[PDB]
RNA sequence: UUUUCACUGACCCGGUGAGGCGGGGGGGCGAGCCGGGCUCUCGCUUCUGGCGCCAAGCGCCCGGCCGGCCGGGCGCGACCCG
RNA sequence: GAGAUGGGCGAGCGCCGUUCCGAAGGGACGGGCGAUGGCCUCCGUUGCCCUCAGCCGAUCGAAAGGGAGUCGGGUUCAGAU
């Protein structure tokens, strides 16, 4: 299953691959607004293990919180 | 008359029979005509002198 | 011709005559979403893309892609209406073999790869989280099965009757297609499986803008002159 | 196509028109402000009598939601007479008095006789 | 204690400027292709006085080079400009009073008014009555020039920014002494509510760090440090020196 | 590890109705070199309180009625790539 | 001067902000396409395409400011341009 591989990728957040991904995604979400609807979950494995299913009636909202 | 009274009035009473009639005084109208003609004439002169100089060079 | 007819040329000098309506598409204030989706590509050109992602840019050439698609067209999964017809036919025959087919889906393909039941693997290059398939080429190389990168998850999902599919795999083929498949497999293996060392050490990106490189070229040319 | 303006405007899209799969309400409401409910009773004071005798007018008290057009139509419907003009005011009590002048060929005395005020 | 008035001035309740009868913000022409490469000419139509500003303003009419219109702009009037004059804005407009052109093309020693502090800013420096700036020297590489501001400071700016040629009109306004509080009152009524200044020593200690005492005396050094909190930072603010000047 | 210099892609400032930005071609003027090429420059508006938009013209297609009459489309004019 | 939408901030009720980080126009001289009524003449109501098009920002804010248009005589007990 690919979900386990994705799990270890997201556990290895410190590598150069994940550093590139987090940099790019953070820049993009920063350009976007503070409250918008994501068409798809960015981490399907994590959403699924939190309780998400690819059905009708499930929605994902990507939102930004000022830090500190 | 007041601005909204001019709806009732007719065009003849509102303006005068001339170019720019009822919008600019006759003095400045004739000055504008003379200015236009003289500027065009000097433009022709400058063009012909420039072309003659270019031909000479 | 009428002597009245005469050209009236327009002089578009500075401050002389009103400029014509020319193309302004390079200076339009585009909306935010267009601006974002273009600047993301610009940053992908700018930043040094790690090889794990850069490997998806080097893609299968057009002729081999066409041959792969025309071979795979013979094994598209059946449609819902075809399955309904098969259900009616089997009910009729009972009241009166499983042919080989493409295996679509990243989980199916990865389990087939790690079980060694796939004769080649087709991978999309533009999965919008790349991490769904970024691991796959290394897995396929280690297990030995050949793998290829095909331009377009949309065209890949056209084979199945779905909007999009990330990856598909050939598990088994037919006698009339063994030779064509073998030739395709060997071409793909030469291009992808055997080059994996420089694929894995091939960094990407790290290219400057056109104006930047132009001014650097001007500077170096001046330096070379003196 | 080439762009001639440096601005981007939202393109005009097709706006489809409402077709309800079922009416929101079961039936249209009943007009509760009809001719009978718009006129309450005619005044019978000395001022009213003087007006009906002299100015050929009829004095009525109507409800506060009536306008001159509705009052004129209601008088025409109820009493089968022609109406020239209507004056209206709201009394300090809250009722809205109406002065209804009739066409010159009707007689306000006769209209009052038939309506029942005298 | 209580919040002092210099500290109250920040909220701008009754201390905002009076700007109803002002005629607009005086700005230079916007940067475009025409003035970046060549030049365009505009007619001077009126010379107006706006409230609150000593220098007069000029209303200059240009024609749009991209569509059939006429663009009207309000400038800081330089000395000697008259209505009906022609003024030329651009990179290659000849150097004479009234015209605006970048400081990178004028010869050194040129007197300049309504200088532009950064390119595109449309004029920020030397725009009060009777003031001007002077081009000092050019740096052909790095595209920078040195100018002398009316306060005497020498500043380095990019040579790609425009600037009016000449000196701002209305010089010597300070020469005439205001003789009466009436004239002073009329002066500051057109600017803001700040005129009738009340001394700190005349106040109460709850109201000012100087107020109080049986004698009107400050009672503490008038020079306060730069890093003093608001409500204490009064007097001579971080004075390098004090007293009557003796020499330069 | 640090100092300086340099770059731009995060980040920040300004202007605009985000209207001509960077290269290459083309053309004019000289200068130096033997009709040809190389380096450099510029490309159209400064006597006057006037006017200036909604293309003239050229080339190529097609439509309608009877070579004649009416009415359309495309490109150049307004260089090409980013 | 007050005040929404966008945006930003805020544990939160909400606040800042008034053109500022918005794809901010539902209009039209006119031509064509397709349907309709009126003696389908010519026009009108029309849906689409072609073409044209900036607002200083929704909205509130004066019975002394801006703001077309009524005067004379008579009449009641108490109302009169
Ligand atoms: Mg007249
Ligand atoms: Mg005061
Ligand atoms: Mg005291
Ligand atoms: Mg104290
Ligand atoms: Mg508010
Ligand atoms: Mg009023
Ligand atoms: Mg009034």
């Amino acid at each position: 299953g690919a979900y386990k591989y994705i799990q270890e990728l997201w556990r290895k957040k410190q590598s150069d691959v994940m550093r590139f991904l987090l940099r790019v995604r953070c820049w993009q979400y920063r350009q976007l607004s503070a409250l918008h609807r994501a068409p798809r979950p960015t981490r399907p494995d994590k959403a699924r293990r939190l309780g998400y299913k690819a059905k009708q009636g499930y929605v994902i909202y990507r939102i930004r919180v000022r830090r500190g | 008359v007041r601005p909204k009274v001019l709806m009732r009035l007719s065009k003849t009473k509102k303006h005068v029979s001339r170019a720019y009639g009822g919008s600019m005084c006759a003095k400045c109208v004739r000055d504008r005509i003379k200015r236009a003609f003289l500027i065009e004439e000097q433009k022709i002169v400058v063009k012909v002198l420039k072309a003659q100089a270019q031909s000479q060079k | 011709v009428n002597p009245l007819f005469e050209k009236r040329p327009k002089n578009f000098g500075i401050g002389q005559d009103i400029q014509p309506k020319r193309d302004l598409t390079r200076f339009v204030k585009w909306p935010r979403y267009i601006r974002l989706q273009r600047q993301r590509a610009i940053l992908y050109k700018r930043l040094k893309v790690p090889p794990a992602i850069n490997q998806f840019t080097q893609v299968l050439d057009r002729q081999t892609a066409t041959q792969l698609l025309k071979l795979a067209h013979k094994y598209r999964p059946e449609t819902k209406q075809e399955k309904k017809q098969r259900l009616l036919a089997r009910a009729e025959k009972k009241a009166a073999k499983r042919p080989p087919v493409l295996r679509a889906g990243v989980n199916t393909v990865t389990t087939l790869v790690e079980n060694k039941k796939a004769q080649l693997v087709v991978i999309a290059h533009d999965v919008d989280p790349i991490e769904l398939v970024v691991f796959l080429p290394a897995l396929c190389r280690k297990m030995g099965v050949p793998y290829c990168i095909l331009k377009g998850k949309a065209r890949l999902g056209r084979l199945v009757h779905r909007k999009t599919c990330t990856t598909v795999a050939f598990t088994q083929v037919n006698s009339e297609d063994k030779g064509a498949l073998a030739k395709l497999v060997e071409a793909i293996r030469t291009n992808y499986n055997d080059r994996y060392d420089e694929i894995r050490r091939h960094w990407g990106g790290n290219v400057l803008g056109p104006k930047s490189v132009a001014r650097i070229a001007k500077l170096e040319k001046a330096k070379a002159k003196e | 196509k080439i762009r001639t303006s440096p601005t981007f405007r939202r393109p005009k899209t097709l706006r489809l028109r409402r077709q309800p799969k079922y009416p929101r309400k079961s039936a249209p409401r009943r007009n509760k402000l009809d001719h009978y409910a718009i006129i309450k009773f005619p005044l019978t004071t000395e001022s009213a009598m003087k007006k009906i005798e002299d100015n050929n007018t009829l004095v009525f008290i109507v409800d506060v939601k009536a306008n001159k057009h509705q009052i004129k139509q209601a008088v025409k419907k109820l009493y089968d007479i022609d109406v020239a003009k209507v004056n209206t005011l709201i009394r300090p009590d809250g009722e809205k008095k109406a002065y209804v002048r009739l066409a010159p060929d009707y007689d306000a005395l006769d209209v009052a006789n038939k309506i029942g005020i005298i | 204690g209580r919040v002092i008035r210099g500290q109250r001035k920040g909220a701008g309740s009754v201390f905002r400027a009076h700007v109803k009868h002002r005629k607009g913000a005086a700005r230079l022409r916007a940067v475009d292709f025409a003035e970046r490469h060549g030049y365009i000419k505009g007619i001077v139509k009126d010379i107006i006085h706006d409230p609150g500003r000593g220098a007069p303003l000029a209303k200059v009419v240009f024609r749009d080079p991209y569509r059939f219109k006429k663009r009207t702009e309000l400038f800081i009037a330089a000395e000697g400009i008259h209505t009906g004059q022609f003024v030329y804005c651009g990179k290659k407009a000849q150097l004479n009073i009234g015209n605006v052109l970048p400081v990178g093309t004028m010869p050194e020693g040129t007197i300049v008014c309504c200088l532009e502090e950064k390119p595109g800013d449309r004029g920020k420096l030397a725009r009060a009555s009777g003031n001007y700036a002077t081009v000092i020297s050019h740096n052909p590489e790095t595209k920078k020039t040195r100018v002398k501001l009316p306060s005497g400071s020498k500043k380095v700016i990019s040579s790609a920014n425009r600037a009016v040629v000449g000196v701002v009109a209305g010089g010597g306004r300070i020469d005439k002494p205001i003789l009466k509080a009436g004239r002073a009152y009329h002066k500051y009524k057109a600017k803001r509510n700040c005129w009738p200044r009340v001394r700190g020593v005349a106040m109460n200690p709850v109201e000012h760090p100087f107020g109080g005492g049986n004698h009107q005396h400050i009672g503490k050094p008038s020079t306060i440090r730069r890093d003093a909190p608001a409500g204490r930072k009064v007097g001579l603010i971080a004075a390098r020196r004090t007293g009557r000047l003796r020499g330069t």
